[PDB]
């Protein structure tokens, strides 16, 4: 299952 | 030992505001899912016959998570431009690796999350899944921004929960394909090399998984410092190839024996040139 | 920040003349990711070159597998030409049936 990035760089 | 990885890449291109986003899923190094934004209809797709076990809702959500990823990578790439004070006339790349290893005890062994900018270390999540490692001064801005926001907590929850969960699932579902071996179909060939010197090629073909070991022997001694070894290459059908050659004195070839080691080979093979 | 690609040109199966096989071109260890790859029969582009997978490895360097169908013969030559930022000139690697 894919992961989604919580906070931007 | 078992693993799941997601390799992600966004590439900003000259003139295009949108970056190309490519995401590949691996289960024990085997590609099982793929998403390419450059496809005419960008959606996650099966890349292994056991993924067919998933339904439209799995594929529908993954694809939506990917479009959300597309936007994350773009803004990040934009923010990264400013950090390194780069001109917006060229192309840049932002890559990501995330996943989890499982030990002999199918329990979790380690979480993985690391980022890169221009193919170089940027920021990574420490093994303790709590602290961050920056690579340069620009990275530290993301470090300080992330430490505050509790980013690590979110990545921890995925790398200790959902990563594990679905890997265990994929391992049950793709068991028949993932835990299979194809032992190598080794053979030795003979070619000229120099004046009064021939060359000996020890091939190993059609083998799975990728891991293998080829050795050459003179008088019961391994010829490590004298051995031309190519890196392992895919056949295009899911199996792998590798060969190893030595330069031998002509008329003294029978002295040389080739050995093959593979996890589908209970006894290691022993080969020699056959005139 | 550039990496030169490594190139391997090889068949899928043990080559025998007159018999169809698949010609591979494993391009590895490169950055940036944009690359142009062509596979040739006697200097002419082979049609329908299937591009297996853009991906990258543990060290962040990218890889890809180009492959097409070919019929090995005694006197036909096969090659993989690669153009990439890292190289000032297109590189051409010929197929050798002992490699």
């Amino acid at each position: 299952l894919s992961l989604r990035n919580p906070i931007l760089v | 030992p078992h693993s799941m990885r997601y390799f992600e890449t966004a590439v900003s291109r000259p003139g295009l505001e949108e970056p190309r986003y490519i995401s590949v899923g691996y289960v024990d190094n085997k590609e099982f899912v793929r998403f390419d934004s450059d496809a005419e209809n960008p959606r996650y797709e099966p890349r292994a016959p056991w993924m067919e076990q998933e339904g439209p809702e799995y594929w529908e959500r993954e694809t939506q998570k990917a479009k959300g990823q597309e936007q994350w990578f773009r803004v990040s790439l934009r923010n990264l431009l400013g950090y390194y004070n780069q001109s917006a006339g060229g192309s840049h790349t932002l890559q990501q690796m995330s996943g989890c290893d499982l030990g002999s005890d199918w329990r979790l062994l380690r979480g993985y999350l690391q980022f890169a900018y221009e193919g170089r270390d940027y920021i990574a999540l420490n093994e303790d899944l709590k602290t961050w490692t920056a690579a340069d001064m620009a990275a530290q801005i993301t470090r300080r921004k992330w430490e505050q926001s509790g980013a690590a907590e979110h990545y921890k929850a995925y790398l200790e929960g959902e990563c594990v969960e679905w890997l265990h699932r994929y391992l049950k579902n793709g068991n028949a394909t993932l835990l299979r071996t194809d032992s190598p179909k080794a053979h030795v060939t003979h070619h000229p090399r120099s004046k009064g010197e021939v060359t000996l090629r020890c091939w190993a073909l059609g083998f799975y998984p990728a891991d293998i070991t080829l050795t050459w022997q003179l008088n019961g001694e391994e010829l490590t410092q004298d051995m031309e070894l190519v890196e392992t290459r895919p056949a295009g059908d899911g199996t792998f190839q590798k060969w190893a050659s030595v330069v031998v004195p002509l008329g003294k070839e029978q002295n040389y024996t080739c050995r093959v080691y593979h996890e589908g080979l209970p006894e290691p093979l022993t080969l020699r040139w056959e005139p | 920040i550039q990496k030169t690609p490594q190139i391997q040109v090889y068949s899928r199966h043990p080559p025998e003349n007159g018999k169809p096989n698949i010609l591979n071109c494993y391009v590895t260890q490169f950055h940036p990711p944009h690359i142009e790859i062509q596979m040739l029969k006697n200097g002419k582009k082979i049609p329908k070159v299937e591009m297996s997978d853009m991906s990258f490895s543990k060290d962040w360097s990218f890889y890809i597998l180009a492959h097409t169908e070919f019929t090995p013969t005694e006197t036909d030559t096969y090659a993989c030409r690669v153009k990439h930022d890292s190289m000032a000139e297109p590189k051409t690697v010929y197929w050798d049936r002992d490699m």
